């Protein structure tokens, strides 16, 4: 029913620059959303979930904005090791859904 | 709550009785309108809006009222035409390590206009230097997460609200009730009443092959003498009771 | 805890295999669930089946997962998924993964297991 | 949306209207009687619009004025639908109706029509570019020498859309057949102008031969014939010529 998509699909920023990732769904899914950051060779871990709350270990800088269809992931700053791929989870309504997970965006750190 | 969810229902029949095992513990106080007439009521527009609130704050939800929810969460209009549904999750939303992922708008610059929706995640400026980012003191986020307490009483439990807001112009209908059937009796003086159109006489079988979209029968005398049945597609004969002088 | 997985190994075309997940320091209660999923190697992640572990198992498939795929529960500390008529596509990394909330889907997944590779050759 | 400019430019065609543009005014049932009655009739005799397709190429934009009578004499169903609305843009809500290969398409939104609308084994739809605000859909059962006549009859009165239609075998040829009433849609929405739908085979593209008539409604009584059945079969235009009005 609910169809998502993540944008954009490859990002390369400074290791001083800001890079930001939107989550898209086709319909409202009010707060419920969730952040998935995975390295290569590891399984992922959650970032961002409820789209605002910070989860545990996880830097301040990862944060979370937007509600209902648009939500959009802000990086304020990277520090060359977070270069990995980002999804975003729709955990709002699973009866007949093809993939609860977002599209994928690596991020790209030229150090 | 503060990002409410808003649904769109037309073009179906409201049936209101199923609004029992769905929905149990349920209060339907309302305005607008009659809770019981609804079953024979037609309307053009309906809107639907659910979200979740505590218990204290269910109160909130009426016309010209104001408070946390109703100010900085979701305004209902003076003029509020539509109803309410309010029925308690405790089963369904509540988590022995607690119900964090409900949150609610707490500090906001202006009391929202009715039917208004707020999804802004800037930090609040409560002084005078401005936040530039930081949650500190003087500088709180606008939405605070809800802690409900089954422990405590139905107050500090999570309330699930359907909010339905309707117009009632009742011509150009799209969601209408079910306006049911009765028993058919046939060969007796009868009065009947089809689709507002009352009389009186013997309803008879009638041999009349009239078109599909064709639906009643009009005589010399301009006026009705056959009728198709809303319930069943049949045919009827309507005439007049046995009648005459006596002398 | 962990979640580490088992059963993955290279598999014929059109066969079945059996994809073991077993808990590690804990057992699976009934106030939260547990997932699912598999990871392309090289696309992103995807969600297929999975069953809750509460006393009614709130079973939940996805679209293109429908009946292929069959997932139930052994033992407190063991879950298995069945796959049959494996496909060349049906290559991927599958993860068990372990939900924080029982709303009869996958919700927020905080926990996930190392993962198994499963292939596909001739 | 495909600009066209194959277009050849030639004033419109012209035939006489005869003893079209019937339809059953009311849904009550009349046998073996005559009923006189004041509505919106197309004038007997008139002179409608006629326009050919083969290299003709004619898709305008016509006024709606108070009401259209629509005929085509039609073979392998080249006339696809109708675009209805004011401003033909994504300004003011505008109507679509299509009937493509399995079913009819009701569509009432604030679409952004192409400039050249048109259809294209066919699979290839570019009519419009857009749609911004619906309101109403709907999906029902298809519609459907020379060997096919289709009557339509479009009004719009009280908010309503209704929709008269007639499938016959056979210029215009001489005869009588009453229009039933097809569909009524509560839309309200005031039309203007419209403009027809077609489709084209791609080999460039090829147009069939096929023709479509034009007609407009004007506010006349009539006296209609019912016959035992209960169906029309004769009407008399009441100001026609002095003997008629008799
Ligand atoms: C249409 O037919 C009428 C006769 O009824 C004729 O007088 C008129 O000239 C015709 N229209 C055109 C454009 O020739
Ligand atoms: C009818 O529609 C036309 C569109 O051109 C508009 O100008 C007019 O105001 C409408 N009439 C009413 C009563 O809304
Ligand atoms: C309808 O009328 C025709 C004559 O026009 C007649 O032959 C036919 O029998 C009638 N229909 C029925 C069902 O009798």
């Amino acid at each position: 029913d609910i169809v998502m998509t993540q944008t954009p699909a490859s990002v390369s920023e400074p290791v001083g620059g800001t890079v930001t990732i939107k989550c898209q769904a086709s319909e409202s899914i009010s707060n419920w959303l969730a952040w998935y950051q995975q390295k290569p060779g590891q399984p992922p871990k959650l970032l961002i979930y409820a789209a605002f709350t910070l989860a545990s270990g996880v830097p301040s800088r990862f944060k979370g904005s937007g509600s209902g269809t648009q939500f959009t992931l802000t990086i304020n700053g990277v520090e060359c090791a977070d270069a990995a791929t980002y999804y975003c989870q729709q955990t709002y309504s699973s009866r007949d859904v093809d993939n609860v997970f977002g599209g994928g965006t690596e991020v790209v750190v030229k150090g | 709550v503060y990002a409410w969810n808003r649904k769109r229902i037309s073009n179906c029949v409201a049936d209101y009785s199923v609004l029992y095992n769905l929905a149990p513990f349920f209060t339907f106080k309302c305005y607008g309108v009659s809770p019981t007439k609804l079953n024979d009521l037609c309307f053009t527009n309906v809107y639907a809006d659910s979200f979740v609130i505590r218990g204290d704050e269910v109160r909130q939800i009426a016309p010209g009222q104001t408070g946390n929810i109703a100010d900085y969460n979701y305004k209902l209009p003076d003029d509020f035409t539509g109803c309410v549904i309010a029925w308690n999750s405790n089963k369904l939303d509540s988590k022995v390590s607690g119900n964090y992922n409900y949150l609610y708008r707490l500090f906001r610059k202006s009391n929202l206009k009715p039917f208004e929706r707020d999804i802004s995640t800037e930090i609040y400026q409560a002084g005078n230097k401005p936040c530039n980012g930081v949650a500190g003191f003087n500088c709180y986020f606008p939405l605070r997460s809800y802690s409900f307490r089954p422990t405590y009483g139905v107050g500090h439990q999570p309330y699930r609200v359907v909010v339905l807001s309707f117009e009632l112009l009742h011509a150009p209908a799209t969601v209408c009730g079910p306006k049911k059937s009765t028993n058919l009796v046939k060969n007796k003086c009868v009065n009947f009443n089809f689709n507002g159109l009352k009389g009186t006489g013997v309803l008879t079988e009638s041999n009349k092959k009239f078109l599909p979209f064709q639906q009643f029968g009009r005589d010399i005398a301009d006026t009705t003498d056959a009728v198709r049945d809303p319930q069943t597609l049949e045919i009827l004969d309507i005439t007049p009771c046995s009648f005459g002088g006596v002398s | 805890q962990s979640l580490e997985e088992s059963g993955g190994d290279l598999v014929k075309p059109g066969a079945s295999l059996t994809l073991t997940c077993t808990a590690s320091g804990f057992s699976f209660s009934s106030g939260y669930d547990m997932c699912w999923v598999r990871q392309a190697p090289g696309k992103g992640l995807e969600w297929i089946a999975c069953i809750g572990t509460g006393s009614s198992g709130n079973i939940y498939y996805a679209s293109w997962a429908k009946g292929r795929f069959t997932i139930s529960k052994t033992s407190s500390t063991t879950v298995t998924l069945q796959m049959t008529s494996l496909t060349a596509a049906d290559t991927a990394t599958y993860f068990c993964a372990r939900d924080d909330a029982d709303y009869a889907g996958p919700d927020y997944f905080n926990l996930w297991g190392p993962g198994t590779l499963v292939t596909v050759s001739s | 949306c495909v600009n066209l400019t194959t277009r050849t430019q030639l004033p419109p065609a012209y035939t006489n209207s005869f003893t079209r543009g019937v339809y059953y005014p009311d849904k009550v049932f009349r046998s073996s009687v005559l009923h006189s009655t004041q509505d919106l009739f197309l004038p007997f005799f008139s002179n409608v619009t006629w326009f050919h397709v083969i290299k003709r190429f004619d898709n305008p934009v016509l006024p709606f004025n108070d009401g259209v009578y629509f005929a085509s004499i039609e073979k392998s169903n080249i006339i696809r639908g109708w675009i209805f609305g004011t401003t033909l843009d994504s300004k003011t809500q505008s109507l679509l109706i299509v009937n493509n290969a399995t079913n009819v398409v009701i569509k009432v939104c604030e679409f952004q029509f192409c400039n050249d609308p048109f259809l294209d084994m066919e699979s290839e739809f570019r009519v419009y570019s857009s749609a911004n605000n619906c309101t109403f859909e709907y999906v029902s059962q298809p519609f459907l020498n020379f060997k096919n006549l289709r009557e339509f009859v479009f009004k719009n009165i009280d908010g309503y859309f209704k929709i008269y239609s007639k499938h016959t075998p056979i210029d215009l040829p001489q005869g009588f057949s009453a229009l039933e009433p097809l569909v009524d849609l509560p839309i309200g929405i005031n039309i203007t102008r419209f403009q027809t739908l077609l489709a084209l085979h791609r080999s460039g593209w090829t147009a069939g031969a096929a023709a479509y008539y034009v007609g407009y409604l004007q506010p006349r009584t009539f006296l209609l014939k019912y016959n035992e059945n209960g169906t029309i079969t004769d009407a008399v235009d009441c100001a026609l010529d002095p003997l008629s009005e008799t």
